[PDB]
């Protein structure tokens, strides 16, 4: 075992080296004079109500008119973001639930938290009722995010360091992924569907294979436990989310740190990190009760979404650049545009 | 120990074998995809009320 | 101004939120708290008590007094609470189970409550401790043939206090150890209060008659002391 | 999702009687109901609704205030009581579920009528142009009747394209005009144009029977004149 | 003028803030909010309708406003500045339960128990002035009344012997409530305070019970036996009396809902 260390820690620095010596020139100097975003001004469109507890997670349909979020008090709700009207209202078998899914055909909804479980309903069915197809049972850690892939293909992150592609005919996890020395917090998907990164409480992005169960890159830039993590539209890229006030943006090209979104009067950290449809803006959940808007190309503040009680947990931005929701601690949904 | 420890090993080496451009490059990619776009994104361009199905 | 399919639209929103508020009964009239401790301390006891009288999340309920409390005991998972504590930051109270019998783990269940008190998204949180298991610490102290002050060299210096109250039926040896074990654990508790939480310290055994009404008692005075607060009265 | 019906039998010019459709398999309570009647000899009308909860009730302004439609959850079955019957309500009714929300797709389940037989202003018209047409398996045939713009604000078209198999309860084709119902093979695109609609269709051996629509825009639910295809 | 007129003022623009800060606002939507809310909208409607009237009254001592004014301007006085009376009567029951009974106060007090206290408080507090000012059970004897009130003018509301004392038992309810409710929660937040070793309790229940005793009692007091020993008291010593409960009405906004920081916390994010 001695004599492995010794040559491990020259690879790595050969790495680091190598690294060093891809990148020549800083982003922020690249695009330098293009264009500033200048101020951006969002308001509330709609309110949405009815949620007893406090919410952690909601994720936007493909249509970019329904949205689903999920409680503390184990109760999904389906909205319709246009009139406001509950389309349904499902309620859970296990109160602490910290992530939900919509699946791209629009015709089931995954949900799991604290009971290391990983459930699936149909919204569409004969009867009038939304009910359990299928209770992914393989993980000893607390699920943090889930992810479909299609109707019947799902990757899940725990809070034991695996994350899992499952099968949710057969029931069985079709390929382990174990890579991390931590707890795994957030997943998110490539645009073709080929290619995953996560983040873990080990201040480290890692890139994944779906067809294998190979890690394919490792990204450190971070100090603190990463707590969200999100997906460049043009899928060549990623912007992750840590607990010390800072985001940054790595290539899976250049394999670098392009810029880091920070500012020296932000104590919080964040919660949640989404990109706009072009991908100029990067919205940002932080602690302090509020969200923000960042200058993608130009690391500026050019925005912030003041209205909200408690501590936000969810962003998300609609697929065709509607709006952008947003969940906090305080129960109440807000769609800003 | 005396394999988990050669395994880390074995696959850090299979990272390190990989290709990296120039990050120039990469950068110039983003700002060409982000002005591609531009002129579609309803979040900088403020799009009117008759459109807008978020209003009233 | 609404065609006659919205109408009927609206129509099933509003069943759904009215559903809602009737489900926001049941929420505003339970309580919620948090098992904690190791694996040594009897908690699967006390469970076990109450009840009779991979899963990673276990509920138990029981109701005294006709109001319903809900205990949630942590399963199966990872050693770690960084990251699933702050989810349990609406709890009433904290009921943090510790092991008197053996004197090793009384150094490690101090690191255990240190961190729990001072946590940040635990603050406004009140802590009911529990001493378990008192029966044994009597038998091995009145055995003498395992020292306190080799793993605590102050058991010798460290008085016992006027202020205990014993039962009849205990010789002075078992009671200077008994509180003395309790006060380690308040001087760590009183430290950073910060007159926001209390800890509630007890002396239980394995089996006891009554033990949820220790918790009701300690539960009245928690939130008590809350509303008082919030009315600047106290 | 079954559901039959219950009642019928000879009654007298005047009496009265009670139709039962008792609904089994699904969330009945979730569930609005219409009644539907079907002449003997002519097209298909509608009767009266109860909304989910009986929340809100509409009749038809024909036998306004001599019917009354009834729910019961626990028990989960749906009730009609008719009070001085006339001649003109001799028919074959039907009990149709429909559920309102983003998306759904009212009007699906019908439930044939099992020994239903009985004894003795600015609404939208839909009469459709033709009432027979030869067919014969492999070329296709469709056939507007609207007398107001059935597309409101929101977007939306409110037209059902309804099947009636030779011989039993009809389904569900197409509805809102471009959605095409579940269940159901290729039978229509999406055409349309607010005021002028056709269905056009590969026909094979079953497609025989009666072919009409229905409007949903206003309160009152009026359906076309009855269009059939035959071999 | 002058001491009158930034009396109204002060009635419906701090009271403004309160009944504007709880509509708009979700964050501070609940139950026992909705109640001030009511109040406010009570003391609101006491500065917008009967204080501008009463204004001029007391200075030119006549009824300009003929005589069907007063007929009804006297009857909605009684109803709703006794309603703001009820308002506090039941806040104190909210602290009651709140404080004496923590375990189950989301379970008691619920919004439809606080829907109960608004409908009663406004309901009540107006069917019995207006069955007294109108069907003429406040006067069983008219003789002397006229001789009084009408020909040397102005409207004073005097009442008799066998109904003054019914006046005087709507204010004593109101207060004996209050007071027993206070002495109870006074002792309870006094034992809490030794058990963790009272300064605080003890000033703020203080001016909970001064500011209603210092108002409202003085003239109540004054009104109850004046139906006894005779009239002696001047009609001049009797605008400050009427004028004192017009002035608890314009602190009551003020001592709740701005003596208490999550209010003010919430009022603070404006900018
Ligand atoms: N400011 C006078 C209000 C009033 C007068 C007499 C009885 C009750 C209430």
């Amino acid at each position: 075992l001695d004599q492995l260390r010794q040559e491990a820690e020259q690879l790595k620095n050969q790495i680091r080296d190598a690294r060093k010596a891809c990148a020549d020139a800083t982003l922020s100097q690249i695009t330098n004079n293009i264009d500033p975003v200048g101020r951006i001004q969002m308001r509330t469109r709609r309110t949405l109500r009815g949620h007893l507890a406090k919410i952690y997670a909601m994720h936007w349909g493909t249509d970019s008119r329904l949205l689903v979020s999920a409680s503390q008090d184990g109760k999904l709700i389906i909205w319709d973001s246009y009139t406001t009207n509950k389309v349904h209202a499902i309620p859970l078998r296990s109160s602490w639930v910290m992530t939900c899914a919509y699946a791209p055909s629009g015709n089931y909804v995954a949900c799991g938290g604290l009971d290391n479980i990983c459930s699936i309903y149909n919204l569409k069915t004969r009867e009038g009722n939304v009910r359990v197809s299928r209770e992914l049972a393989g993980h000893t850690g607390y699920l943090s995010c889930c992810r479909f892939l299609d109707d019947n293909q799902i990757v899940t992150s725990s809070g034991d360091t695996t994350c899992a592609l499952w099968d949710i005919e057969t029931g069985q996890q079709t390929t382990t992924f174990t890579g991390h020395t931590g707890d795994v917090m957030s997943l998110s998907l490539a645009p073709d569907t080929r290619l995953f990164v996560s983040g873990a409480c080990d201040a480290s992005a890692k890139l994944w294979d779906v067809r294998e169960g190979m890690c394919r890159q490792t990204f450190t830039g971070h100090e603190s436990d990463i707590n969200a993590i999100c997906f460049f539209p043009n899928g060549n890229a990623f912007a992750t989310g840590s607990d010390d006030a800072t985001c940054r943006l790595f290539d899976l090209r250049a394999d670098q740190e392009l810029m880091t979104y920070s500012h020296d009067n932000i104590i919080c950290g964040i919660t949640s990190v989404s990109f706009s449809k072009s991908g100029r803006l990067l919205l940002a959940g932080y602690d302090d009760f509020n969200c923000n808007v960042w200058d993608a190309l130009k690391a500026d503040r050019a925005g912030v979404l003041a209205g909200h009680d408690n501590r936000v947990s969810c962003l998300g931005v609609t697929d065709d650049g509607m709006a952008v929701a947003t969940g906090s601690w305080d129960s109440f949904l807000k769609i800003w545009n | 120990s005396i394999a988990q420890a050669r395994k880390l090993v074995e696959q850090l080496k299979m990272e390190a074998n990989i290709d990296r451009i120039k990050v120039s490059k990469a950068a110039a990619d983003l700002m060409a995809y982000c002005e591609a776009h531009a002129k579609e994104d309803p979040l900088l361009t403020p799009v009117p009320a008759s459109e807008n199905p978020f209003r009233e | 101004t609404l065609s006659a399919e919205d109408k009927a639209a609206v129509e099933r929103s509003k069943m759904i939120e009215k559903q809602l508020q009737k489900d926001k009964q049941v929420y505003r009239a339970t309580h919620r708290l948090l098992l904690l401790g190791a694996d040594n301390s009897g908690k699967s006891t006390i469970v076990k008590q109450m009840r009779i009288y991979t899963s990673g999340i276990f509920e138990t309920k029981f109701q005294v007094d006709k109001v319903n409390f809900h205990m949630f005991d942590v399963g199966a998972q990872r050693d770690e609470r960084r990251k699933w504590i702050q989810c349990f930051n609406d709890v009433t109270a904290i009921i943090f189970v510790v092991d008197s019998s053996d004197y090793n783990r009384l150094q490690e269940a101090l690191n255990d409550f240190k961190s729990i008190w001072n946590n940040r998204w635990l603050r406004t949180i009140s802590v009911i401790l529990f001493l378990n298991k008192q029966d044994l610490l009597a038998e091995k102290v009145l055995a003498g043939k395992s020292k306190i002050e080799d793993y605590f060299p102050e058991f010798a210096r460290y008085t016992t206090p006027e202020d205990a109250t014993p039962e009849p039926g205990e010789d002075p040896r078992v009671t200077r150890a008994k509180y003395f074990i309790r006060d380690e654990f308040l001087r760590i508790s009183t430290a950073s209060g910060d007159g926001r939480h209390y800890c509630y310290p007890h002396f239980t055994c394995s089996v006891d008659t009554e033990n949820a009404r220790r918790i009701f008692n300690d539960c009245r005075d928690i939130i008590q002391r809350m509303h008082l607060r919030q009315y600047e009265l106290l | 999702v079954q559901l039959v019906e219950s009642g019928g039998g000879l009654v007298q010019p005047g009496g009265s009687r009670k139709l039962s459709c008792s609904a089994s398999g699904f969330a009945f309570s979730s569930f609005g109901m219409h009644w539907v009647r079907q002449a003997p000899e002519k097209g298909l009308e509608w009767v009266a609704y109860i909304s989910s909860g009986s929340g809100t009730i509409y009749y038809a302004d024909t036998v306004k205030g001599r019917f009354t439609i009834s729910r019961d959850d626990p028990k989960n079955t749906l009730f009609l009581q008719m009070t001085s019957l006339r001649s003109e309500d001799t028919a074959m009714y039907y009990c149709v579920r429909s559920i309102y929300y983003y998306g759904s797709s009212p009007f699906d389940f019908w439930g044939q009528g099992t020994t239903l037989t009985v004894s003795a202003s600015a609404d939208i018209v839909m009469t459709q142009a033709t009432s027979s047409v030869p067919v014969t398996p492999g070329e296709s045939v469709s056939i507007c009747r609207s007398s107001k713009s059935l597309l409101h604000s929101n977007g939306n078209t409110y037209l059902y394209w309804f099947l009636q198999r030779p011989g039993q309860s009809p389904q569900l084709l197409i509805y809102r005009m471009s959605n095409l119902a579940s269940g159901v093979p290729d039978r229509f695109s999406g055409s349309g144009s607010g005021t002028a609609f056709t269905l056009t269709i590969r026909l094979e051996a079953e497609d025989v029977g009666v072919y009409y629509c229905m409007q949903h825009l206003e309160y009152p639910l009026t359906f076309g004149a009855g269009t059939k295809l035959e071999l | 003028y002058g001491v009158l007129g930034l009396g109204a003022l002060l009635a419906v623009f701090g009271n403004l803030l309160v009944i504007i800060a709880i509509l708009h606002f979700k964050q501070l939507h609940t139950p026992t909010n909705f109640l001030v809310a009511s109040l406010a909208c009570a003391d609101f409607l006491v500065g917008v309708t009967v204080m501008p009237f009463s204004t001029v009254r007391s200075v030119e001592s006549c009824w300009y406003f003929g005589e069907s004014y007063c007929k009804f301007h006297t009857c909605f006085d009684t109803s709703f500045c006794f309603a703001s009376l009820f308002h506090l009567c039941c806040i104190s029951i909210d602290r009651y339960i709140a404080v004496t009974d923590p375990l189950t106060y989301p379970t008691k007090f619920t919004v439809s128990v606080s829907g109960l206290c608004i409908a009663l408080s406004w309901f009540f507090s107006v069917t019995y002035s207006f069955s007294i000012f109108y069907t003429g059970a406040n006067e069983e004897g008219i003789e002397e009344l006229v001789v009084a009130l009408t020909c040397v003018g102005g409207c004073q509301a005097p009442l008799n012997q066998n109904w003054v004392l019914l006046c005087f038992l709507l204010f004593f309810l109101p207060t004996v409530v209050m007071v027993f409710l206070y002495g109870r929660i006074f002792l309870v937040a006094k034992y809490q305070a030794r058990k963790i070793e009272e300064r605080k309790a003890a000033k703020t229940l203080g001016i909970a019970m001064a500011a209603f005793l210092v108002s409202w009692l003085p003239y109540i007091i004054d009104a109850v036996i004046d139906a006894y020993m005779n009239f002696i008291t001047p009609a001049y010593v009797y605008e400050i009396l009427v004028w004192c409960v017009y002035y608890n009405s314009a602190m009551n906004p003020l001592i709740y809902a701005f003596f208490y920081p999550w209010f003010r916390k919430a009022i603070k994010l404006i900018v």
